[PDB]
């Protein structure tokens, strides 16, 4: 396709705003690492404490 | 549009100091920050320092701590830069640029950490000279091709700019007006120079029309080939 | 500080072509890095930003790469509204610090000067001093030599040169070569004359002037 | 009605920021945000966010990590690394977001405590803690006078026999 | 004119015979002191992480090669692949661990200097103010040699405690 990726997959082509990928262990270019996690989720705010009555 | 605008221009002696301001609109000013990005005259860019308009804390380069305040105002949506102890080298255009989003947590590519959108810029002047209106004189003409070649000689005046227009704006073909140079006497100089076809010398009139704003000087000059 | 370096520092190419700038980093800066484009006269505005994002305004013919040490400015096919002055720009850490800029001009023919001389005027020679202006007009490439020759006493130290930018119409550039003298010393010498050299003449041309003679 | 801190809970209606202050004196009852430990928290999480991806990991011709044939001891080999990599890579993952968000958790918790700590200093002998996150000021303190101990400006000292009084 | 002024966004390029300490201003005039104890407490811990960094010995023989001099391919490719994925964990390594070690040192001796300032508040009890810089106001006259009490974990808040309940209200 006519876009621009710096990463590609035998699945396509991924973005490399995230420091690890799912997608396939094959990859070319500047790619996130490959893991087996399917979701890390990194806080980005407080302990969510809701208020009292 | 997203836009920021600044003050006029200064002429300052050395010892002295500028207070420059940017106005911002078209975003929230205070989830942004100011950067000051300054260039002498035929030089590169260089940055002075940043300002949060959500906090007021400040990042100076080591070359300006001391010498360099910033301050933000969120009422009215301007950022300030204050240089003390002017010095000659200190001459540039001065930007000002809306910088880092703040108040929340950002991505690096939506960080804003780069500078957009810029201000028009602010010229300062640092010299131990007085404004001056420049003296005008012309360049006459005498041919070739055939064309002649004439123009007018701005010289001696202070600070930059000064605006040189033909005929009042009618004649903008073949006009070629030079960049300013700072002569020994700290003065600027400048030459504007047109080529015209040699057979309408007789017919037709021309008058570089010279503007210097600083000293409200304006000029007309009528170039004409010399009588002999 | 962190130093960036631009490759090249000056470039001429033609419309359509395409070009590829050159920014480095004296250490790892992640992506932060951005470009800024800067038409003569005009402030700089914001072009790449984050390596390889176009700011939401900007044309697809530019295109940003590159991480950490090393990156990269591509125009694919050149237009005339490219050709400016570029600057990259290091958001890492404070304090930051910009490239020394690339130069970007469009490559013409060989063009010689038409090379005009001016005496200087009645008006400004009452007043005390004299300026003779040596015009070259309308050539390419910029490299030029003018020589002062009063008398055949070639002159040194008393003159200054000033050149335009490319002209938008036809890419060619102007200079101006003036020379001053006090009224004394302009009535010593009858003849003055300023020498061009440029690529486009075979022999140099010289430009003559008869004082008090026109 | 009442106002309560941090101790027991957290503020649904600040928006304007991340840490701040709730207020009730003569005039009526008030909030407003503190804007520097506002940012000092996510300058801080900004940091991490950068140096996660820090690093580029740029690769281009490797193994083949696929194969269509059976072949014995040379592709053992090749499977072996590619799942080892994995393996220590997804272990990394793992222990890196575990160990920054618990700094993450603390550092935001850090934030607080210093502003309820900055606030402590500057009340001195003029108000007492009432262990819930707020200070009982032991005197009159209209909108300009609160609005003092949030700017930072507050002087102890004008309000301080008023206050011994009201304490004893 | 110069007041003295704590640790609250100030350091002390002055004292040079320790890492933290006492600075003081009373009837005989201004003075200072190192705290020993817990300045070598936070030494002795920065110490420690020097000695379990270097702990582990890394002794190897006879490896793979990692430079060739000819194109071979597919026994060469895997060569290469191990030695590079080998390198880019072990540059992890190190970056996240010199970042977890930094950080903490930074809190530990963030924290000395909290500890010194709060066994000082236990000492003076209701004798002293907190004054919001990192410095006390005491209330009472103390001279040289209750400075040093007061620096040597000797001071006795109950001798002096009725001449400075009375300054104090
Ligand atoms: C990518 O393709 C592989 C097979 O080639 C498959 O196992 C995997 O699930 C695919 N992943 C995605 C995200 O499509
Ligand atoms: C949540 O975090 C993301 C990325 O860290 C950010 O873009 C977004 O603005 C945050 N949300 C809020 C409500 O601040
Ligand atoms: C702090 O607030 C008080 C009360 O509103 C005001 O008088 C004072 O000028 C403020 N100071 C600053 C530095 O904003
Ligand atoms: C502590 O200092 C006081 C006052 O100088 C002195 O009398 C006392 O002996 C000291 N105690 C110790 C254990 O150094």
């Amino acid at each position: 396709d006519t876009c621009i990726s710096e990463c590609i997959t035998p699945n396509g082509s991924i973005p490399n705003d995230k420091p690890f990928q799912n997608v396939n262990k094959i990859t070319y270019g500047a790619c996130p690492k490959y893991v087996k996690q399917n979701t890390l989720k990194l806080a980005t705010g407080m302990r969510n404490v809701p208020e009292k009555a | 549009q997203v836009q920021l605008v600044q003050s006029g221009p200064e002429v300052k002696k050395p010892g002295a100091s500028v207070k420059v301001s940017c106005k911002a609109s078209g975003y929230s000013f205070s989830r942004y920050g100011i950067s000051w990005v300054r260039q002498a005259p035929g030089q590169g860019l260089e940055w002075l320092g940043w300002i949060s308009g959500y906090t007021g804390n400040t990042n100076y380069a080591q070359k300006f701590q001391g010498r360099v305040t910033m301050t933000t105002d969120t009422s009215t949506s301007t950022a300030s830069m204050e240089l003390r102890s002017l010095r000659s080298d200190d001459t540039a255009v001065y930007y000002c640029a809306r910088d880092k989003k703040q108040g929340e947590v950002v991505l690096p590519a939506a960080s804003f950490r780069w500078f957009a959108p810029w201000g028009q810029g602010t010229l300062v002047t640092v010299s131990s000279a007085s404004t001056k209106g420049p003296s005008v004189f012309p360049l006459a003409p005498s041919t070739s091709g055939g064309t002649a070649a004439l123009g007018c000689l701005v010289k001696d005046y202070f600070p930059e700019p000064v605006t040189v227009s033909w005929n009042s704006g009618a004649l903008t073909s073949g006009v070629h007006t030079f960049p300013a140079v700072l002569q020994s006497s700290g003065l600027y100089s400048l030459s504007s120079v047109v080529t015209v076809p040699s057979s309408s010398l007789g017919t037709q009139t021309y008058i570089c029309n010279v503007n210097h704003k600083p000293s409200n000087t304006k000029v007309d000059k009528k170039v004409e080939p010399k009588s002999c | 500080d962190i130093q960036m370096t631009q490759s090249p520092v000056s470039l001429s190419a033609s419309v359509g072509d395409r070009v590829t700038i050159t920014c480095r980093a004296s250490q790892s800066i992640g992506k932060f890095l951005n470009w800024y484009q800067q038409k003569p006269g005009r402030a700089p505005k914001l072009l790449i930003y984050y390596a390889s994002n176009l700011e939401t305004g900007g044309p697809s013919r530019f295109s940003g790469r590159g991480s950490e040490t090393e990156f990269s400015l591509t125009i694919s096919s050149l237009q005339p509204e490219d050709f400016a002055t570029y600057y990259c720009q290091q958001s890492n850490n404070v304090p930051h610090t910009f490239g020394q800029g690339t130069k970007l001009e469009i490559k013409r023919t060989v063009a010689a000067p038409s090379v005009f001389i001016f005496p200087p005027s009645d008006e400004q020679l009452k007043s005390g001093t004299a300026s003779v202006v040596c015009l070259l007009n309308n050539f390419y490439p910029r490299e030029a030599k003018v020589q002062w020759k009063v008398d055949n006493a070639l002159q040194s130290g008393n003159s200054q040169e000033s050149v335009t930018e490319q002209d938008s119409k036809d890419s060619t550039y102007s200079l101006s070569s003036t020379l001053t003298l006090s009224k004394a010393d302009y009535e010593k010498h009858k003849v003055y004359a300023c020498e061009v050299t440029h690529q486009g003449l075979s022999s140099p041309v010289t430009k003559s002037f008869n004082r008090g003679e026109c | 009605g009442a106002i309560a801190g941090f101790i027991e809970n957290g503020w649904e209606g600040m928006i304007d920021g991340w840490y701040g202050f709730r207020h009730q004196n003569s005039e009526g009852t008030g909030q407003a945000a503190d804007l520097k430990s506002t940012q000092a928290a996510i300058d801080q999480i900004n940091g991490k966010l950068n140096r996660v991806i820090e690093k580029t990991n740029e690769k281009f011709h490797q193994i083949e990590k696929e194969f269509s044939e059976v072949e014995g001891r040379i592709q053992d080999l090749e499977k072996y690394v590619e799942d080892t990599k994995i393996d220590l890579w997804s272990y990394n993952a793992e222990l890196l977001v575990a160990l920054e968000n618990q700094h993450t958790i603390d550092l935001t918790d850090s934030e607080m405590n210093k502003l309820f700590e900055k606030t402590r200093r500057q009340l001195r002998e003029n108000a007492e803690d009432m262990g819930n996150g707020c200070f009982k000021i032991y005197h009159k303190c209209d909108n300009a006078c609160i609005e003092s101990i949030r700017n930072g400006t507050y002087d102890h000292d004008v309000y301080r026999d008023e206050a011994l009084n009201n304490r004893f």
